[PDB]
RNA sequence: GAGCUGUAAGUAAGCUUUGAUCCAGAGAUUUCCGAAUGGGGAAACCCAGCAUGAGUUAUGUCAUGUUAUCGAUAUGUGAAUACAUAGCAUAUCAGAAGGCACACCCGGAGAACUGAAACAUCUUAGUACCCGGAGGAAGAGAAAGAAAAUUCGAUUCCCUUAGUAGCGGCGAGCGAAACGGGAAGAGCCCAAACCAACGUUGGGGUUGUAGGACACUCUAGUUACAAAGGACGACAUUAGACGAAUCAUCUGGAAAGAUGAAUCAAAGAAGGUAAUAAUCCUGUAGUCGAAAAUGUUGUCUCUCUUGAGUGGAUCCUGAGUACGACGGAGCACGUGAAAUUCCGUCGGAAUCUGGGAGGACCAUCUCCUAAGGCUAAAUACUCUCUAGUGACCGAUAGUGAACCAGUACCGUGAGGGAAAGGUGAAAAGCACCCCGGAAGGGGAGUGAAAUAGAACCUGAAACCGUGUGCUUACAAGUAGUCAGAGCCCGUUAAUGGGUGAUGGCGUGCCUUUUGUAGAAUGAACCGGCGAGUUACGAUUUGAUGCAAGGUU
RNA sequence: UGAGUAGCGAAAGACGGGUGAGAAUCCCGUCCACCGAUUGACUAAGGUUUCCAGAGGAAGGCUCGUCCGCUCUGGGUUAGUCGGGUCCUAAGCUGAGGCCGACAGGCGUAGGCGAUGGAUAACAGGUUGAUAUUCCUGUACCACCUAUAAUCGUAUCG
């Protein structure tokens, strides 16, 4: 239900480096030293970044 | 169809006759749980230290083929159809046509 | 239209009436191996060439494109042969490849065991296996035919003809066709004579009741063959939505049962629901419904496109072909008196007064025009999809497999292959106490039932045990039978039941034999499984219908 | 059933002290005995986590078991030089184009693939419950890249 590619291409791919590099690479070194709770915090961010990637293949 | 929070009437079992509210329904084998019959006797966590205190007894889900609603006018069991009057499908009594 | 994050319960963190999870249509993504195709290779791995780009003062390392072979058509195409056919060079094209239903269909190649009571001709059999090419069907197909009637008019398939004609060490055995009755049923394009053009394009022209070229006046598209591209409306497939009618009282843990009164039906199919439901729940009869994609079928559009009589002084109508001898094969037909069709070798015709066929061959008389090529339907089959049926199986059965099976397991390998379903309506899966290190038990609780406690429905026999009523330590035993004291119990109630001191008579069972206690064979014991069947023909009996008729 | 019958797979053990419900069999100590061109120390093939630590005693171990190559839960393989590839080739295998053959296919040139051989830069110590030419110390060598100097230039690369 919550999509988040109302922005142009070119603040888009902004999105892509924000959501996968400084978000989901570091809920996943919180987890392996047994430091994060809330896990279901990590499918969110999966999810985030292909609605990101599925409209920027489309678009062509 | 029976949603959560209705007002049915027991038809058939050792509880029958009595009314409750409907709390909670397991639709993929068909299973509601009214509030006030099935009671059984759990023996909970012989090794979990709940701090364990002897017995407990809750509610057991019952078919949702023994259970009927009611209509608002006269108090009685009945079933149920659809009269389409409003946009959204309603659900009507079948002793009347008033809503259920 | 309110819950949900599979089997699979747990503990966690969250999403959802601002429409989650789910059910259908169309899209995006899609690591590596595999025809595997840049090179290599022990499949799922290793090592590279070019083109920009990311990173560094710089080399190393990454990312995305691209580079196999053969074939076809363009261009450089300048060899040993001077001029030029070979080699080479690069650029193009949903070009080819490799799979699956070991079913069906054409073609190449091609056994044996077996039957003949041996065996070689023959049969099994052009069957099994292998190989190639396909298709949704394939193959066949528009008379050089079948016939003998005053004729029929492409092919294929089903009944009958008929176990007849015939073939056959005339042995075993093999085995037709036409006529007739039905399903289905449109037929057309090339070569040549000829006419304008440069061996070549187009016109022209396609046959046996003889056709065309030539001469004289003149006048419907069937895109499934027939030449082949496109915008062109109604159903149909792929998700679904409504959908009539019952209440009470007894027994029970529980009603749908029984006993009472009632009500629906174009709905009394079926399944579930604490037990057996037309009216409790999913449904059924009957109506309605499609964004989007794919089908089947149309009305117009678009693309093709002048129809017939008269005409032989002169031309055309398929050549190393038809056919013959020789060696084989195929037609039901084994070389026989073998016609009619094919293959290899070598000879080798005729040109409408023509040529072929009518079971050697000749004559007459009839029917038909070989040597180029296409063609839908009735037919065969099922790895599948969807909706249903059974005097079919019910866990040693039914597929090898109801189960996480082609899996444990067994072989270097090709390959071979099992065993294993059931607690209860509902986990409500035994809190706590006692012995014990545990395991397992004794109570208390849950439940209608716990000798229903997950090694969980019912629980047979072999076999292993614990008690007791009669009897047995001087006796020679296929272990029973008939007679019979004593002792001990009391029945489906009758000329009763259990035990057996002592006396008579008595060498198991089944196979196979002139003959078996046999020292002839088979069985350790118990349970389950385990062998004259069905289809099509013939003959003889009983029954039933009709009768010089009977029956499809 | 045979039946509480055969067997329990070459060999020297004894005692004291511990652990624990339970010890001829596990742990520690002492004495005694056996092998020692090997019953010792390294490695290739092959096996594929059997290696280490803390727990467990139902089944497996031909007895017992508190123990284990068994069970459960967490861990453990570090390379420019050591072995193999980015190097070379034997036998053999495969082979563009070609030759042959009812099909399938067979043979073979150029060219490739292929070590058990030829070439090729590192040696001493320390350290952990499990790794060492690999990690850490000490001193070296080799292929390449860039930046500065002797010196150029008929140098120079083939």
């Amino acid at each position: 239900k919550a999509k988040e590619i109302r922005n142009l291409t070119t603040s888009e791919i902004e999105e892509q480096i924000k959501s996968s590099k400084e978000e989901l690479f570091n809920l996943r070194f919180q987890l392996a030293t047994g430091q994060l709770e809330e896990t279901a915090r990590i499918r969110t961010v999966r999810k985030t970044i292909a609605r990101l990637k599925t409209v920027a293949r489309e678009r062509e | 169809h029976i949603k959560k929070g209705d007002n049915v009437k027991v038809i058939a079992g050792k509880d029958k006759g009595k009314e409750g509210k409907v709390i909670a329904t397991l639709p993929k084998k068909d299973r509601v749980v009214v509030e006030g019959v099935n009671i059984m006797k759990k023996h909970q966590k012989p090794t979990q230290l709940n701090p364990e205190s002897g017995i407990l007894e809750t509610e057991a889900a019952i078919h949702v083929s023994n259970v009927q609603l009611l209509d608002p006018k006269t108090n009685e069991p009945t079933r149920v159809g659809y009269k389409f009057v409003d946009g959204k499908k309603v659900r009507i009594a079948k002793k009347s046509g008033e809503e259920i």
